């Protein structure tokens, strides 16, 4: 139904810029299609909408800084914030809805900061029944990062843990229990992928 | 600027009890939605018009009020009912929303299994040298790590990261991180890693030794 998509990392006082691709309804059919974000802290805001007519509605707060266009041939809205700040810093979501129904997107993270890009260096930690595997991800930035075992056919027994932020970088890790019996005899890596720096890197679990 | 206040902040309940989450407006609001949303996912609208519920939400759900006081309502809870919710309203400018009651389920307690690793080769192949300790599967999810050197509480320059309750097993896992240079942990020998949780008497006790 909708997704959402566009830069990471966008400067301070600089503007923010997001599409949302509809598919599977006309956008000017039907529907009130909103902009919604959600900021560190799970604080949510409703950012404003646009009718089945390009007739717009925004919240008050950002009423000057706020504009939403859309490109009806290409069934997709834009939003475009300007001036921004680190306060803006946030989970960007497209939605739709009338009376009674609502679809939501995934949902996209944008950073604003001065701060750069860096990938990020990813550590194995292999023991000191089951087993428990890890894989430390550190000194990157901006967020978000993604990682999955063996490609994914090890997403049970999976904790990856939210990030942490020190020093003007994130720092996450992420563990997999398997049984005894299948590590090291079956390989075990953890794939990790870092868009903002378009990173991806495979490091195998070795004893 | 009119603001929404749920309580509490965090709620927790058996699977099959009643729970009801309130929402206290500033000013009187005509309307109120709620929405619902999970760890990792989207929020969805979970009621509309203080009370109507959309397809999909089941009917144990039901919400009420009027005025400055609305609240969320489950007539009886399933594991499959814990995130958090949000109650909205439309009659002012801005659509402000609540803080969010996080609705934790409970269960019996279970102790964490600990497992602690030594820096990588790659690492101190960079002069880095962190210790990571895991504490997964445990209830309730208030615990303590304790980082010992030598035996002595290696106390600052840690960094601990909690996930959301499993989904899965209603558990909580967490994640002990202390940062320090190859040439500094080079230059001792006990590593430990301490877990205090309501499980055991005495803690859960896991180390290597630098050899």
């Amino acid at each position: 139904q909708l997704l959402e998509s566009g830069p990471d990392l966008v400067k301070p006082s600089q503007s923010l810029s997001l599409t949302c691709t509809v598919t599977g309804y006309s956008i000017t059919s039907g529907y009130n299609w909103h902009w919604i974000r959600q900021f560190p802290g799970n604080k949510l805001e409703w950012m404003g909408y646009i009718h089945y007519r390009g007739t717009t509605n925004y919240n008050t707060s950002l009423k000057s800084r706020i504009s939403i266009t859309r490109d009806s041939s290409k069934n997709q809205f834009f939003l475009q914030l300007n001036s921004v700040t680190t306060e803006d810093t946030a989970t960007y979501y497209c939605a739709c809805d009338d009376f009674y129904s609502d679809y939501w997107g995934q949902g996209t993270i944008v950073t604003v900061s001065s701060a750069k890009t860096t990938p990020p260096s990813v550590y194995p930690l292999a023991p000191g029944s089951m087993v428990t595997l890890g894989c430390l991800v550190k000194g990157y930035f901006p967020e978000p990062v993604t990682v999955t075992w063996n490609s994914g056919s090890l997403s049970s027994g999976v904790h990856t843990f939210p990030a942490v932020l020190q020093s003007d970088l994130y720092t996450l890790s992420s563990s997999v229990t398997v049984p005894s019996s299948t590590w090291p005899s079956e390989t075990v890596t953890c794939n990790v992928a870092h868009p903002a720096s378009s990173t991806k890197v495979d490091k195998k679990i070795v004893p | 600027e009119l603001v929404m206040t749920q309580t509490p902040a965090i709620m927790s309940a058996s699977p099959g009890e009643k729970v009801t989450m309130t929402c206290s407006a500033s000013s009187s609001v005509s309307s109120v939605h709620w929405y619902q949303q999970k760890s990792g996912t989207s929020p969805k609208r979970w009621i509309y018009d203080t009370s109507k519920l959309p397809s999909g939400v089941p009917g144990r759900f039901s919400g009420s009020g009027s005025g400055t006081s609305y609240s969320l309502t489950i007539s009886s809870m399933e594991a499959e009912d814990a995130a958090t919710y949000y109650c909205q309203q439309w009659s002012s400018n801005p659509p402000t929303f609540g803080a969010g009651t996080k609705l934790e389920v409970k269960r019996a307690d279970a102790a964490p299994t600990v497992s602690i690793f030594p820096p990588s080769s790659e690492q101190l192949t960079s002069g880095g040298a962190s210790v990571v300790c895991f504490l997964n599967n445990f209830y309730p999810k208030d615990i303590n790590v304790k980082w010992k050197i030598d035996g002595s509480e290696r106390q600052n320059g840690v960094l601990n990261s909690w996930t959301d309750q499993d989904s899965k097993d209603s558990t909580y896992s967490m994640s002990s991180t202390l940062t320090l240079t190859k040439d500094e942990y080079e230059r001792h020998n006990s590593y430990t890693c301490e877990a205090t949780h309501k499980t055991s008497t005495s803690p859960i006790v896991k180390s290597f030794n630098r050899n």
